[PDB]
RNA sequence: ACGAAUCUCUUUGCCUUUUGGCUUAGAUCAAGUGUAGUAUCUGUUCUUUUCAGUGUAACAACUAAUGACCUCAGAGGCUC
């Protein structure tokens, strides 16, 4: 039907604070991003002097079968995504719930003339059948490479020396790093430490971790920062033998630290994949060497 | 003109093309609403249990029976169940009466001289001649009966 | 082969679903514009 | 090294691998077609390892 | 001459890979002698190339790159 037409499906927050929005109904404006398919292009400004046009992407029946608004395209309930939606109830009702979307442009137009509800659009809009299952989510919360040569690499790596404040370093070795914690929790746990924040502007600090090796090491400038780094770290573990490792404190994760002396610079750690792999595994008996 | 041309730039032709009928494709399209209509007929006539093979293989009666007619030669299908022999004989002399009327009115325009296409002119000359015939046949058969 | 008869007819269900085009016909042309009745 | 697919020789072509490419759904009953599903996707997800 | 089920077999039924348009059958049904064009092979000609300047003596450059160590935030120095 041409001349009978939904009204647009828009979010509360792509609209905005403002109560009067002039919007601009073209009838046969751009097509659709998703069933690729003309529709009537509805496009607004939050107020009057913005500076961003906010366009409906998607047509009202993409918009519908998702039950999402046109212009962000996020859930008309709950306002999250829809991956992040259908995998929310994914954890309620046991099984996969997924709205899944054809490559083909025949098979694009297909899937949207029809009259069904896709994915999480069950779930949502239908408000009854939405509460019940955010109940059900509060229950969730009450639960709430042996014959690789190493040895010319761990002649490098310090491994035999202490964490104390004498030496004045530049650089640290950080090993015992998990293939999860980001290189951006690292700098900012250091920055967060010295209060040297937003440290990318005067570049007063630089971090090179592997991922693979489970190791890594971070260089200042200006070697002063070096005693700041020493003295603003408390806790520290001393080994059976001795030499005492600091340790960097990321969230439930601990990184020992010892004084390079040198500049490591990349490939330190390895310089192959299959070579760095060993080198985790090299440590991995170190660390228990330190602690037990 | 130019506004058909310029939104066929923009949009494409239309995928709707629907040909009307013509000069060149009205004897095919004679021929498909005449095997249209003899194919619901007879499969009215069947009590049950027709299908695409069936009607597939009972339209070819029809197209060799309308040989038959051109050839003067009669036609007659041994086993043939005599309600669908009474259909396919209808329909021949429907299609035979709009062979031989155009057939008449095309003479009539040659002799005027009132542009004959110079295909028309080898077909007319070809109906012609087996009416000709057709009518010496039936003349030789009066005399001998 | 490949000079069949025809099983079915083309349609008019496969046009209606299609986008049109809008392209202006000759004889489309707007004539006889006023219908008459009869008294 | 994977092989490789046939070109599109028109616009809309149809790559009939990647997808279902007119599906229709059987309609939906009352005998609850649920236990049943699993078998199968256990089956199919078996059948392709 | 009737067994409760398997295999092998005959006959009915079912026909299963079991003739998918039209018109003027859609239209027509091959050299004895005397000379040319195209392709390939064979032969001939032309075109597509550059540097060297013997021997002896003296002087200069080359056989920049690689490996290792150190400083600075890749370069600089040293040795092989
Ligand atoms: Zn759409
Ligand atoms: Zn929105």
């Amino acid at each position: 039907d041409e001349i009978n037409e939904p009204p647009p499906n828009i979010c509360e927050q792509c609209l905005g604070d403002e109560a009067n929005i002039r919007m601009t109904k073209i009838p046969q404006g751009s097509e659709c991003k998703i069933c690729t398919l003309p529709f009537t292009l509805y496009h607004f400004k939050t107020s009057k002097r913005s500076n961003n046009i906010i366009k409906t992407l998607i047509c009202v029946r993409c918009a519908t079968q998702r039950n999402i608004c046109q212009c962000c395209m996020l859930d008309s309930r709950w306002h999250i995504p829809i991956q992040l939606r259908d995998h929310l109830i994914s954890l309620v009702n046991e099984e996969n719930v997924m709205t899944e979307e054809a490559k083909n442009d025949m098979m694009k137009r297909f899937l949207s003339l029809k009259n069904v509800k896709l994915g999480g659009a069950q779930i949502t809009s239908d408000p009854s059948e939405a509460d019940n299952i955010v109940d059900k989510l509060k229950n969730i919360l009450l639960r709430a490479y042996a014959s690789v040569d190493i040895s010319h690499i761990l002649k490098k790596l310090p491994l035999n020396e202490s964490f104390l404040k004498n030496p004045s370093t530049k650089s640290f070795f950080l090993y015992n790093i998990d293939a999860s914690i980001p290189e951006w929790k690292i700098t900012d746990t250091v920055s967060q430490l010295l209060g040297i924040k937003k440290w990318k502007d005067g570049n007063s600090l630089s971090l090179i971790v592997n991922h693979k090796a489970k190791c890594g090491g971070l260089r200042f400038q200006s070697s002063e920062l070096g005693e700041r780094f020493v003295s603003k770290i408390s806790e520290t573990l001393v080994t059976p033998k001795g030499l005492k490792r600091g340790v960097l404190l990321i969230d439930r994760f601990r990184i020992f630290i010892i004084p390079w002396s040198s500049g490591f610079s990349a490939a330190s750690f390895g310089t192959n994949t299959a070579e760095n792999i060993k080198l985790s595994l090299s440590l991995n008996k170190l660390i228990q060497l330190e602690l037990g | 003109y130019i506004g058909n041309l310029i939104t066929r730039q923009f949009e494409g032709r239309s995928n709707e093309i629907v040909k009307t009928t013509t000069k060149q494709r009205l004897d095919a399209y004679y021929d498909l609403e005449l095997r249209n209509s003899v194919m619901d007929d007879i499969l009215e006539m069947m009590p049950e249990s027709i299908r695409q093979k069936k009607a597939r293989t009972i339209l070819q009666h029809l197209s060799e029976a309308w040989r038959c007619w051109k050839a003067n030669i009669p036609w007659d299908v041994p086993g043939m169940p005599a309600p669908i022999k009474k259909i396919i004989e209808r329909y021949i002399k429907s299609k035979a009466d709009a062979w031989v009327s155009a057939a008449h009115y095309n003479r009539e325009r040659i002799k005027r001289g009132a542009h004959v296409e110079k295909t028309m002119v080898k077909k007319n000359l070809g109906r012609l001649t087996r009416l000709w015939i057709k009518n010496e046949q039936e003349r030789q058969r009066q005399i001998q009966k | 082969t490949s000079h069949r008869p025809q099983l079915e007819a083309r349609s008019g269900a496969k046009a209606a679903a299609y986008t049109p085009t809008g392209i202006e016909h000759a004889r489309l042309l707007p004539g006889h514009t006023t219908l008459k009745y009869r008294k | 090294v994977a092989i490789k697919k046939p070109k599109k020789k028109y616009g809309t072509d149809i790559d009939y691998n990647e997808d279902i490419v007119y599906e229709q759904a059987p309609m939906p009953g009352i005998y609850d077609t649920s236990t049943e599903d699993r078998q199968i996707k256990k089956k199919f997800e078996q059948f392709e390892r």
